Order: C-alpha cells, then structure tokens, then sequence
C-alpha cells in the first residue's frame, strides 16, 4: 500500500493543477482494475502524463458517491484548473470539468477491459492540456463489441463491491502517494 | 489424459460468455427471488397506505409516485384477490380479449403482476405477447453509429438503415461535442431512405432536451428510470424529476419513452437483495405512473447481468410481457450484444421478433458491429441476410426487407449528397465529393476519409450555442437543391404540431400517416385473427436473394 | 371534446390545429419557411392541442397518458430556458426547499401552471423526506 | 462499383443454403397450395365412398388404408361440418383438453387436419404443440455413427451419448455389410452409458428386421412409408406391406415407429402436384391407419426440400403438430443438416425445443458431424454446450444435461472395455488395447487407429450367417467380468416379454420403469400446469460449466 | 381382460406374463441364461401378452394400436423367415394373386392367423386393382 | 451422341463382365453429374477401372425406374457375374449384386457431389474386383455435412427431371459408346 489521507481536500488556488478523483476502495480493497492492471501502474501513468505537460497532479479520494461521474464532480469542485480526471477501481476513467453537468464531460472511458498503461498515460496528457485551455485531440475511441459478453457481469460485481465502501456526507480526502 | 471432444468444447464461444451462479443478497437472480415482496394492497380514503408489504411510512420516492399515480385504485383490491395462475391463463388465452385484460393488469401491484407472469413459460408468454402488444403491426428500430462519429457515414448509413425498414433510428456520439452534426446526419440520412421514419440521438439529459428544443431530433428514448432509490439518485433524477421531463418533452411536441431494463440496479450496485425482474417492474409503474406512452426494456444495456443467471433470457422476455401488459409501447431490446455464440443470441432475438412486438429490437444494429457506439448491438449489419432469411422460413414478419444492392448505393449517395448540400449550405466543415463517394460504398468507418474533428467538433458546437435550429437545414436543403429532402425535412417537423405521434407506439408509415395504437389496434383472437403476415409484405419477405426459379 | 374518432387530428380535424402565433399548419411550406413568413417561433404546440390530444387519450382509457398532456399543456406556456432551469432544479441535490418551493409559486401566478406547481410542491416535501435536496449527499 | 456492404454479405455462410422459388407443379412448395385438395367425406353402409374430393373409384393404395384404416368414420361428419378456424383454436386454447380434441382429430380426413393447422402462426403450433404432445416429459435420441464404421468408436460415443441425456439412439453403417458390428457395438455402449437406452440401426427393412429377430436391436424407427404410391413403391414397399412390417415387430416385442417427412416425394420425384405437408398428412394416416404407436417426422432426411421455399421451417412444425394432434407420438426430425448458418439452424431447432416434443430431435448427432452417417445433423456434439446454455436461460427441459470430462473419460472407457470382452467371448476381431484408449479420448474418428474392414465385414456377416443371437453378447460379457452389462442386457429383453414399451411413447427410465403417454399422460391446462421444469432437474440444468461465484 | 390401470404390467401385474414353461420374469436371471436352464426360445413375448396389452390399449382409446398389437399376437406362431418370406412377397411385384391367396391359406389354415390371412387377401385383392403384382413393372 | 441403342440387353455372356446400369436421361436429356462431371469421363472411367482388372465390362440403359437401387437391380439380373454398377443422371452410384434385396447393396455412393473422376475409376475396378469375387477394400466413404445443404435441393429437380424418362414395361437397351 501506498496512498495515505492527509486530510480533506480543499479548493485548488493555482490554476496548474488537474485533480484525478478515485473511488472509495481504489488503491485499497481492490488493487487492480478489472484485466489486472495494478492500481499502482494506472496512476503513476496518469500523472506522469499529467506532469509532462507541465502541470501538477492533485489526487483525492471521493465518498460520498462510487459512480465516477460523481466521483469526477467532487474533483472538478475542488480543481484549481477546474478540470478532473474520475477513476472508479475497475478502471472505468472519465476527464471532468466545472460547469459540465454530472453525467456530461470532456472524454470519457467507459470499455475499461481496453484501457492499457499507455491509454492512462494519454488520459493524463489530454487533461493537462484542456487544464492550460487547449484542444487536444480527444484519445482515440475505443470499442469492442465482446467487451461486455465477457466482462459486464465482473464489472457489476467489482462495482457493488466498491460501492459498500460509499460514505454520505463524507467530503473528499487528499491522498500522498508512494511511487 | 486429455479428452479431445472436450478439447473441441472448451473452444467454443459460448465458453467465452460470463455465467454467474445465483447472488440473492445482491439481487444476482433474474426473477422468483425468495426475497421479493409479497403483493398487497391497503387503500384508505382514496390513498394507498401499503403496497406490497411496505407501509406508506416507509415508502421511498418510487413506493409514492407508484401508489400515487401508477395504480387504478378503482379495482386494486378486487384484482388482488384473484388467483394469479387464473390471471396467467387469461393472458396467454387466445379468447380472453386485451381490452378485458387491461383494467385489471393496471389495478395490479408491481409485486402482483410479477407473480402472474412468473407462472409462465416462454412459449406462454409469447403467446400472451402477441395479444398485449399494443401496436397491431410490428415495428423496428435500428442504432446508426460509428467510431469516428462521422457525419457523412451516419447519413449513408441511417439512409440504407430506412430502405431496410426500420421506422426509428438512434444515433450516439463518442465524444460528445459531435452530438450536433450526428443529429442533423441522422435525421437527414433517414428521410432521405423514408419520410417518417423518427431519429433521436441518444445523450445526458438535459443536453438532450436541448437538441429536441432545436428541432433536430424527433423523438427521445434513453430518458432513464430506475428501480432504486438510490442508483436513480447515481442516475441523477428522481421520479418528480423524470416526470417532468416527459412532460417538458410533449411540451415541445416531441414523441418520447423511457427506458429502463433487468440488470441496471445490480450493474449500477444498489439492488436492495430483490429479483431483476420485481426491480424492472417498478420501473415499468414508474413509467406508467408519470404517463409516458411507452418503454425500452428487455435489459437493454444491461442483458450481460440476467443472461449470467438461470433464467435471465426468459425474465427478459417476462419483462417486456408485462410493459405490454400494462398497456405501454414496448420497444423490446435485442439491441445490446450479450453472447460471443451466434446460436445463443438468436434464442434470445427469438423471444420476441416470433410473437412481434412494437418495435422487436429496440437498436439492430444498422453498422458493422465494430462502428456501433452502444458497444455492439444482439444483430448487426452482416446478419441481415439472415434475418430475413429467418423470416421467410417461418412466416414471420419481423420488419425488416429484402434489398438490392443497385438501390442501396443509390439511395446511400443521395444521402452523402444531400449533407455535402446542408453542411455548405450552414457554413460547416466541408464534405468533399472524396467523401460523399467513399460513403455510398462504404461497410463501416475503416473505408472512410479522415476528418478534421476538432475543426467538427467547433461547428458542432456553434449549432447549441448560437441556437442554430432545424430550419435552417431545412433552408440549406432547399438551396442545395434537395427540395423534396427539404419537403420531406418539413412534414416531419410539422408532426410535432398536431400532437397526433404523442400516443401509444406511435410511428409515421406511408404518406405522413401516424400508426399507433390509437388507430392501429391489436384485435388479437387466435388462429387466423390479430395480425398475420400476408399480401404484399409476404411477397416481399419471400422475395431474397438466391431464390433460384427451378429452370 | 375528442374523442378516438377525432383521432388522428391532422387527417380529421387539421382546422382545429394552431400554433403558438395562431397559424395554420397550411402556413407551413417551403416558400414560407425561406421568404421567413414563417419562423422557428412560429412551430410550437399549443395548450389547445395538447388537451385535445388528452381527452382522445382519456377516452382510448389512457388516463395517466392524459394527465401527463395536460401537465405538458400548461408548460407550453414557459420557456425553453426555464423549462431547462426547471428540470436541472428537480435534480437530486441541486435545490433547497424554498428555491422549490418558489419555483412552484413562480409556475403558479407567472404561467398559471396550476397542476405543475403542485407537482413541484409535492417533489419538495417528499425531497424534504427522502433527502434529496442540496446538502443531503 | 460494389457496395462493401454487400460484399461482407455475399460471404456470410446463409448465401451458401440452396433457396428456390415455389414451383407449384412439381409439388415445390411447402404447405397452402391451390392444388391441394379441399376436406371432403362420404360415408355409404360403414365404407367411406370419397375422401377429400376423390372418389373411392380413384382410390390409391393409400387412399384405400386410409379410408378404411386410418380414420374414425363415427364422427367424422360430424367433424368435417365444424369450422377450421375454431378447431385450430381449440388446439392452442389452454382451456380444450387434449381429450376433447383427440376424438375430434382422429375423425377428420387428411386435408381437413391441414386446412386447421394452417391458419397457425408458429406460436400457436408451439402452444399447440405442448399440450397435444403425448408423453407429458419430453425426450432426445442421438445417432452414433461414424465414417468408417468403427465398432471401439460407437460403442464409446454411445456411452457419452447415454450419459449426456439422449433416451434412444441410432447407428448406420457406411459399409452395409458392418451392420451387425455397429448395432452390437451400440447396445453395448448404451447400457453401459445409462441402463435401459434404447438401441437401433437403420438399414434395409428385411435387413432391419432379421438384425431385430438376432437381439442386437431394442427398436426401429426409420420403418419408411411416403405419401405418394408411385413413391412408395421405389421405397419398395405398399401400405400392407409396411403394416404387416410393423405387426412383425411387436410380434418378436420390439417397439418400432415409421418414419416420413414433408419432401420426401419431391426428392423422389413424383409429388403429383401437391403440397409437402399435405402429401406428409397422408404419411402421418398411414402410420395412424397401421396401428403403430408413433412416427419420426419434420421432414427428416429430406430438410433441403422445405427449407428451400417460404414457409418450410413452418411447415416442418406444423407436420409435428398434426402428428402429436392425432395421438401419435412425434420423434421430431432436428436431425439432419439443411443450412451452413447457425442462426437458422437455431430458430429451426428452437420450434420444437421450446413446447417440447416426445423427441425433442430424433438423431442429436452424438459425434461431431464429420463422422455423421446421415450426411449431418442440425446439431452435433460441438453444440452440447451451447444446447445446455439455451435450457438455463429459458428455463427449458430439453433432455439433455451437463456433464464432466472426468465421468465421461470413464464411461468411454468402460464401454470400450466392455466391447472389447464381447468381441472375445464371440470370437471376433481383436479389438486392441491401444483402441480402447484412443476411442476414450477420441473426438472423432480422426482420432482412431485404422482398422482392417474386410476382416471385420467377413465377421459381420458371420453373426446373420450362423444366426448368432444376442445371447452370445450376454454370455460373452459375463466372461469378461461385464456382469452388469450382462444382466442390464437381460433386463432390455424382460421389457420385451411385458410389451408395456410397445405403448405410444414409451421409454425406459431409471430402473426399467418405462414412461409412455399411458402412465405419464400430458396433462396440460395453461400456466403453472402440465411439465414444468423445476425441482432437482432444474438445479441439474443451472450447474453449467463456467458458472463462477460471485465471490 | 387389462385396462389402462392395470399398465405397466412389469409393476401392477408381472405374474399375468408367463411362459409356455410356466416360468416367471423373476428368472431371468444371468445365472439360469448361463446355467442354461433359460434360453432364447424362453424369451420370446406371447400372444397372450400381446392380447393384454392389445386390452390396455383399447382402454386408453387406441383402437389402431390394439388392432396391430391383435395381428402380432397371431403372428407370434409364425416362423422367423417365415415371416421374412411373408413380408417380401407383400413388397411390390414380388409375387402373383395365386401366391398371396397361398400365403393367406397357410395363414388361416395352419397358423389359424385369421385377421393377417384376410389382410393378405385385402392386399391381394387391391395390388391386382393398383397394379403391385409380379410382371407389373 | 456418345450412346446408340443396340436392343435388349440379354444375360449372362459368362462370367468375367460387369454390368453398368444407367437411368434414362444419362448421356442424353442429362449429360453432367450434379456438379458438371460429364458423363462421358464418368462412364470412361468406369469402363477403364474394370477393364482394368481383366474384367470386360457392358453398358445398358433402364427404364423402369429412376431410382438408382432398381435401374441397378434391372442391370445385375442380366449380368453374367451377379455384379452391376447403376449410376443416374446426378452421379449417384451403386455396386449392387444378385441376390441382394433391391435397397440393399454391396457399395454405395449416397453423394454424388463428392464423387470425382478418380472415385468412379475405383468404383469400376472394385466392382470387377466382386465380379472376380476377391473382396476388395470398400471404396473409402466420402461424407460432407454441407453436401445436403449445397445441393439436395438441385438433386430433387435433377431427379424429377430424369424421372420423366422412366418407361413402365420397358427393359434396358444395350449401348455402344463413344469414347
Ligand atoms: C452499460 C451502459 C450503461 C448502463 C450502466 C451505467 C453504469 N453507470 O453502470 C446504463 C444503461 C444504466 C447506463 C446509463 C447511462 N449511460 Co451508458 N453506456 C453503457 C454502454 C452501452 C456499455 C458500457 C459497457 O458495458 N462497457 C463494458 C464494461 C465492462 O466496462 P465498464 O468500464 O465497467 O463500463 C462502465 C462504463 O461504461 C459506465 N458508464 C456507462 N455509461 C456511462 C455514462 C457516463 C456519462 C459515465 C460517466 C459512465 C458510464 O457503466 C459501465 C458499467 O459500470 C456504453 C456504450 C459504450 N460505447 O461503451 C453506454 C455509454 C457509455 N452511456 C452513455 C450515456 C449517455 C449514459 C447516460 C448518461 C444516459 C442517460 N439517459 O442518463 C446514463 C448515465 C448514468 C450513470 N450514472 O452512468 C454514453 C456516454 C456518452 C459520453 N459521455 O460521451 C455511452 C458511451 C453511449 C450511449 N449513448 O448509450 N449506461
Ligand atoms: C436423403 C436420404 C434419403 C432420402 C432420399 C432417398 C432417395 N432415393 O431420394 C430418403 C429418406 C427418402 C431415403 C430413403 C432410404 N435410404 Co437414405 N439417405 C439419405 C441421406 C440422409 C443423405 C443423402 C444426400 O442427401 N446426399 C446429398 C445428395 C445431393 O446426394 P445424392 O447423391 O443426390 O443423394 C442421393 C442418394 O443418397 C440417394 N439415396 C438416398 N438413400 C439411399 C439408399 C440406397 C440404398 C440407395 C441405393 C440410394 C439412396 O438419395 C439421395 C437423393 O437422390 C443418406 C446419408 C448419407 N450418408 O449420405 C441416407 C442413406 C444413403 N440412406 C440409407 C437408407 C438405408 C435408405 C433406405 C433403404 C431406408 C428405408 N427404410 O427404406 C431408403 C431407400 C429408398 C430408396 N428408394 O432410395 C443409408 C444406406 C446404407 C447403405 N446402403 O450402406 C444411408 C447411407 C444412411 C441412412 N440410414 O439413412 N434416404
Ligand atoms: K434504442
Ligand atoms: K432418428
């Protein structure tokens, strides 16, 4: 293990930062997402993408809701840039923004069985670059037609899973990470 | 020590689905769950106070918006006390009319009707499909997507995806900014293969009211109602919420539905230890109870949760019986990929295209597989052959025609064509003639130019935010020289006028004519009464590709 | 007073549709769409067909078809901007009571939408209850 | 040009069936022709005078069994006057009693029985069918066969087949002068599979028959009779033929059925203008007329000529249903190939596999379909897992169970063991030790060492030469130390001297208990009555292979 | 003589199925088959079983199947390959009017096979009228 | 054409040929099995094989019937070994002997589409080979699931087609052949 609480989160005062939000359990009690990839490699990934933009990487943990639109939001509130990226623990990934209603966003991620580390890494990329108001071209659809054949059922159970960890009126807490 | 037959097995597709033993606590059981509620009723004063076993003290949202508006108060305790297999038998009983059946399937709890279908088999069920449907003629409904969300190749799609007969036909984007052009190719591409036939595009909600509001959708469908509490909360609306949506909708003139389905709670991870199927039934009361006309069910995007358990494909089929049952439009799913088995899929379809229901798939996939951005659809593009096929065989009218191929490029291009004329006509990001070409001859998005999509996505969103509106496609049409395009552009938008396309299943056939259940009314009685696949349409059914004359 | 032999409207009874500005559907055509005799502002439904529509639903023994119409026919009256206002109000967490409230009372007396500002009113109390107003997540 | 759309179609598997536009004159069509004959009967002093049109002047060789045999003149005018719309919807209303509709059934004429079930849809014929179904539980047979007639393969194949479920199979022989081998090798492998299946092996009729008189056979199915006369006579036989056939077997106590299917008189070339299932209605009277007990069709060996034109797939259900409607028991043909696409193959099964019928198939192949002496059946045993999946999802007994690898190696083994003692006790030979394990692990022949055929032919016809009987094999076993298979041989022959499994639809489950539709008589009155899978069989249906916990 | 109540007989009444020996279905036992105390020539149904079942039958409204059941209770007396012969000369041109008379005769007189011996003549009569006799073809 | 007729075959010449039975459309209203073989490479090729094995081999066209089992039946009556070959229009095949029930047979060929030119050179070698009276190894089975599938339909019409010159009361003719 390696993400320590370090109190709640607060509003972002510079506008050089992205807020990547993760779920309740992620890092935690599950560890990988749903093919395997180590919650560690995921997010070593999307900072780094992040930070080789220039800008800086603030990670939270959200509570108060497990579908990672809201878990996003939380993150999009707290953001300096008022960007967020949105992870859930089975790897499902979506890039908010303040203003944008909930189930809106910038790019969004929803065949998680299909993201790999590089897929993370431009995740992290994009975001810094609508941070610093740009347009970056939107990571490249993917999509497979057998993605829920196989996997939608191990994607609910890994859901409820993370979904008992969900505390109401709990706010976001800052996380220090261990690289 | 190998068995090579069971060598040969586990190679099998089918061996790729995800099957999942029975979780009753977390509702991982698709119906007839020890832990579903037992029906009852209580009403005093005009009020009900319990609902299947729950006080009014305890009722959440869906438990007050159900008991308030979703029962006939009228004959609930009367119905209550009959015997559900009698109910049972008087559905699948060919002599026992629809109209007989209504006033008492709506008096009904959701706990009530679950019980009465769950006494059925699937041969009982579409035996009572086939009366309860409430449109006379069946219809179908067609997904028009594609990776790139590329415009030209949606309108070439929709308009081959229109000539192939089906009477709706949604679009969705990838990224989301595109919304917009997807939309006006949509609804373009759709007339220009048939006038009438209804285009939505499928989107969060607020920003879909807004694109109807613009007039460049007809219709809305994916407007989500849950059977939780609280995963209706993770889905952003409450019942009040949804409720006044659908009125703002019929407001605007606009046809729309709800869409619910099996699976959803326990996918969106709050089931509350209850069946799928008891779940899906207080959605369909909560449709009914807001007064939306119709429903997509049959789990839609959620068919890998039942299809994992015992039972699920036919809790699917009990789930659509019972929107129909309670007098709903059911545009019944087949349109959400479940199965790598090509056996398996097609017992599913089966379910409802032999019985017919108002729309037997709810999304067919007019696109390769691969183009489809609802993440793959139960029949695509290259399973039309078969589909038809299938038809002939049986006698089954299952919507869709056989077509041939000098009238599809043909009908593809006018379409390209006709967006190349909107999209100069606006001042949008060019089509080339390049382009118009590689559509008419396209299969998917792999035989199509490239775009500029973040100079798309610019234009795309100009059209919200300056309001830019369905006239002026209409205008551009004109100018372009797509008159009857432009024509035809009009009459639909003049449907939302009338009001006429707000009721029951309603579609527009023909010669602007609505079809719906108004004027179109299933007198199902038995054998060689209701509706029967004959005339012309069985001419055309029989009519494929490979017939050979005996020489 | 329709009936299901009065549906459907256009085939039967087209001189009972109006719109918003009172034209005629025969006011829709394409020379009057490009010489702008006729405007986007000029396609909306009005209350009249909408409880048209109602009452054919009330006889076709769609009773909660029905009431959804008449609520819709009061909302013609809002506009487009509002009506958004409004549903993104009714979402869970976005209001307080007062802000629902005051809606209600904004849809009574504004637009005369008697039946929806009693829904509106009912959302409030039972989001009081169910706890589904800002600061309830 | 080329539409890619179309290209992607023209390679799909379905454009590689044979399709044929109707040809009406040739009998190329498969039911409702406006050649057939309309329902009529005379009856002058107890002798029927016209039969549908005809005059007794006119009579074939059919017409006369028909008349005389095959239909009850006590009520048959009172029948023929009742209307066919309300006859047909008496078959399918919950509330008839098959009882009520027997009398009425086996009193009307050929034409009269089609004229009813043609204003069917398939759902009514699928809600018919589960109710005039004779057997209340529904069964499977398997063919057990393979390309080089090797006798260590059936026997184990026939094993598995036992143990997967299937209640009858079938052999064949490439080689015709193998017979004797493959049926013993059958008999013995069943038993050892699953005591009291039932064995048989289509040959020739006085071939057949005298490998009946040896005991190496528990019953015969493919007893040929055909629908018209100039047919039937280069099937080498007459209806008094085929009935004193049919009265031979009982009188040695084997059950046996006849065998027809719609197409059949095409193939064979004088159809004399009529439809498939009429000329099929003809064969289902005779079969009725002789006085056996049940009959294998839905169109069998012939599934190219009805699946070439409209309707065939509906007809083919429609044979079944008239065959069950009259009090036969329906062995219902899903058994033979008649298309490259699985979703066709699927809807085609999918008629009979839902209402369930006597045998669901009546020739599941048990091996994979390279090794299929038929030329191929609609399913094979690369399709078990799928078929065990469609019964979990449906909640449909479709005969057949999930199995594992380890109990099967075992059985496989076993009978080849078992085999191989029995060719020692009869001095036949050598059956190696190398073959038995490669027919334990076999998937197919492929997978088997070669063999010298001329030595085992010479063999083979040794066993009819010397009139070897069954006994040998019974003696042979013991010696061997198979003194199971020994007795659970002997137990088959017991059934014989009773005569109870002579009686329409019987079967040997369990412990020699047989199952007709005397004791376990289709009570069916619409839902929650008649079959229901449930209980331990259903809990047996749900344990599929892959199914993980949620946990 | 039996009803559909008494069916199956194995299970309501195995001591209505005897032999000729008088032995029971209780030994068929491995141990006599291989004692050879019981034979092939044990084991072979009767025509008073087949009259039994021919009884059920006809209680359970099978008229046809009894009527079958009738003829192979008669046929039960009749030798293998004789029976073999019977058959092909019913097959279609295999044997003259005379020949099928014969058969019936030998039928009739010596196997006191009275339904067959008017089958066969039934048959003889009507292959003459359809044309199945030998030279036919 | 390639096939005059003599007249009517007569019995046995003695005992070293075979005889080829063939239905009445074979090299004259038919002249192509069912997937274009021609007859006369079939029927050469038959010859051939036989010949081959020392066996002299005769040719007679049936009328009877169309079926294979008795237009072969009608050959091995009129044969000087008890051997025949009866082959229809389709290229459906048979090695039938005297003696033999009439469905019943020594080889047969259930087929047709499978046959090729080296299959019928087999058929007419083991053939004379049973005229010879050895025991040859069968003709390996040929066996096509999709075989029905492709082509029962076209059978059906092929045969119905060659069933229109069956002649009631009519015995085979004796051929010469072209070659
Ligand atoms: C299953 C599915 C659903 C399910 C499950 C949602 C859930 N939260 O569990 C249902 C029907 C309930 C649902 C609802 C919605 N969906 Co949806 N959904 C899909 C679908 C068809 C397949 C996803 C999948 O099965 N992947 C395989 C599994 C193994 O991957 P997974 O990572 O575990 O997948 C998860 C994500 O897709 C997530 N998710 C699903 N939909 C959405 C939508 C948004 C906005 C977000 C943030 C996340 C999310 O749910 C899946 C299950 O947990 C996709 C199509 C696609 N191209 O993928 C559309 C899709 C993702 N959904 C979409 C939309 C618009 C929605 C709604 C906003 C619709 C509405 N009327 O409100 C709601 C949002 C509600 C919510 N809180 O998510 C759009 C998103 C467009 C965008 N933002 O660019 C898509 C791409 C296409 C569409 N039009 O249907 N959806
Ligand atoms: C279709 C079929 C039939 C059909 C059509 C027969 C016909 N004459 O039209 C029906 C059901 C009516 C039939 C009947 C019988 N058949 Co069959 N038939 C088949 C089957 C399943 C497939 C053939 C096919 O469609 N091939 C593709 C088409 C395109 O090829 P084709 O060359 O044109 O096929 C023709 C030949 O197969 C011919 N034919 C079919 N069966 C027989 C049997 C004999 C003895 C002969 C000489 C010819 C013949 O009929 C086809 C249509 O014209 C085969 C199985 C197999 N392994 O092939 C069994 C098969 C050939 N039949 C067989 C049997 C035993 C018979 C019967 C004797 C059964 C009976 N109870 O009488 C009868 C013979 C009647 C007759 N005059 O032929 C056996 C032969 C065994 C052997 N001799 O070694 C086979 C191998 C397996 C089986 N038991 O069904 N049959
Ligand atoms: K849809
Ligand atoms: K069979």
């Amino acid at each position: 293990g390696f993400l320590t609480e370090v109190g709640e989160a607060r509003q972002g005062t510079q506008q050089d930062e992205v807020i990547i939000a993760v779920g309740p359990a992620f890092g935690l009690a599950q560890t990988v997402n749903i093919v395997g990839i180590p919650h560690k490699s995921i997010l070593r990934e999307v900072i780094a993408g992040i930070e080789e933009e220039g800008i800086k990487a603030r990670v939270i943990r959200c509570f108060k809701s497990s579908d990672v639109a809201f878990v996003a939001v939380e993150g999009n509130r707290l953001s300096g840039s008022g960007i967020s990226i949105g992870i859930q623990s089975k790897g499902t990934t979506v890039i908010h923004q303040q203003g944008l209603p909930p189930l809106s966003n910038l790019e969004l991620f929803p065949q998680a069985p299909l993201l790999t580390l590089e897929t993370y890494r431009q995740i992290g990329k994009n975001a810094a670059r609508y941070a610093k108001r740009e347009s970056p071209q939107p990571v490249p659809t993917l999509n497979d037609q057998m993605a829920r054949p196989k996997y939608q059922a191990k994607s609910a159970i890994l859901h409820i899973k993370e979904t008992k960890y969900v505390v109401t009126g709990k706010n976001p807490q800052e996380l220090r990470v261990a690289l | 020590m190998r068995s090579k037959r069971f060598e040969a097995l586990a190679k099998r597709p089918v061996n790729q689905d995800g099957f999942v033993k029975e979780w009753i606590e977390e509702g991982f059981i698709a119906m007839e769950s020890p832990n579903d509620p037992k029906p009852s009723i209580k009403i005093v004063n005009g009020a009900v106070t319990e609902l299947d076993g729950k006080p009014v003290s305890d009722f959440d949202l869906i438990d007050h918006f159900i008991a308030r508006y979703g029962i006939n108060l009228n004959r609930a305790e009367e119905v209550m006390a009959m015997d559900s297999v009698k109910l049972a038998n008087m559905l699948c009983d060919p002599n026992v009319k629809r109209s007989e059946i209504v006033p008492l399937t709506t008096a009904m709890t959701p706990a009530k009707i679950v019980e009465v279908v769950s006494h059925m088999n699937v041969v009982e069920m579409m035996m009572a499909m086939q009366k309860m449907r409430a449109r006379r003629t069946p219809s179908q409904q067609a997904h028009v997507t594609n990776v790139k969300d590329n415009p030209v190749q949606i309108a070439a799609d929709a308009a081959e995806g229109a000539w192939r007969g089906f009477d709706e036909q949604e679009t969705t984007v990838a990224v989301a900014r595109y919304a917009p052009f997807n939309a006006i190719a949509l609804l373009v591409g759709s007339q220009v293969g048939r006038p009438g036939v209804l285009t939505q595009c499928s989107l969060e909600e607020a920003t879909e009211l807004k694109l109807g509001m613009l007039g460049h959708t007809c219709y809305a469908e994916t407007i989500s109602v849950y059977g939780t509490e609280p995963v209706f909360t993770d889905g952003d609306d409450t019942p009040w919420s949804k409720g006044f949506l659908a009125s703002s909708y019929a407001s605007r003139g606009l046809k729309m539905r709800f869409t619910s389905g099996s699976g959803s709670e326990v996918q969106m991870g709050y089931a509350e230890g209850k069946s799928m199927l008891y779940l899906e039934a207080r959605c369909i009361y909560i449709t009914k109870a807001a007064g939306v006309q119709g429903l997509q069910n049959g789990s839609v995007s959620c068919i890998g949760v039942p299809s994992a358990v015992p039972s699920g494909i036919r809790a699917v089929l009990a789930e659509n019986l019972i929107c129909s049952s309670l007098d709903l439009e059911c545009a019944s799913s087949n349109d959400q990929t479940f199965t790598h088995s090509d056996m398996r899929r097609t017992a599913r379809l089966l379910m409802q295209f032999l019985p017919g229901t108002d729309f037997i798939s709810s999304g067919y996939s007019a696109v390769p597989n691969y183009d489809n951005m609802f993440a793959g659809s139960n029949e695509d593009a290259e399973d039309f052959d078969d589909y038809n096929v299938i038809q002939r065989d049986l006698k089954v009218d299952g919507g869709l025609r056989p077509v041939r191929e000098e009238d599809v490029i043909a009908i593809r291009n006018k379409a390209a064509r006709a967006l190349q004329a909107v999209f100069a006509g606006m001042g949008l990001p060019p089509i080339t003639d390049e382009e118009v070409e590689a559509a008419t001859y396209a299969h998917g998005s792999k035989d199509m130019p490239e775009r500029n999509i973040v100079e798309d996505i610019k234009f795309a969103q100009e059209i919200i935010n300056k309001n830019r509106n369905g006239l002026e496609v209409v205008k551009a049409l004109a100018q372009g020289g797509f008159t009857d395009v432009a024509q035809d552009m009009l009459n639909i938008q003049k449907a939302k006028l009338t009001g006429d396309y707000l009721h029951t299943s309603a579609i527009i056939v023909g010669d602007g004519q609505v079809l719906s259940a108004v004027n179109d009314v299933n007198d199902y009685a038995g054998p060689a009464t209701g509706y029967r696949l004959q005339g012309e349409r069985w001419e055309e059914i029989k009519n494929i590709p490979g017939a050979l004359d005996p020489n | 007073s329709a009936r299901v032999s009065d549906y459907p409207l256009a085939n039967k009874h087209p001189e009972w549709v109006k719109t918003a500005t009172n034209k005629t559907l025969d006011d829709f055509t394409l020379e009057n769409v490009l010489s702008n005799k006729v405007t986007a502002q000029d396609m909306r439904i009005t209350p009249e067909t909408l409880r048209l529509q109602a009452s054919i639903a009330k006889d076709a023994g769609r009773d909660r078809l029905a009431m959804n119409f008449e609520r819709a026919a009061e909302l013609t009256a809002v506009p487009d901007d509002r009506i958004l206002e409004i549903y993104n109000a009714l979402r869970p967490y976005r209001s307080t009571k007062e802000e629902l409230l005051a809606i209600a009372d904004d849809l009574e007396s504004r637009y005369q939408a008697k039946i929806c500002a009693a829904f509106v009113r009912e959302a409030a109390t039972l989001y009081v209850e169910r706890k589904k107003l800002k600061g309830d997540d």
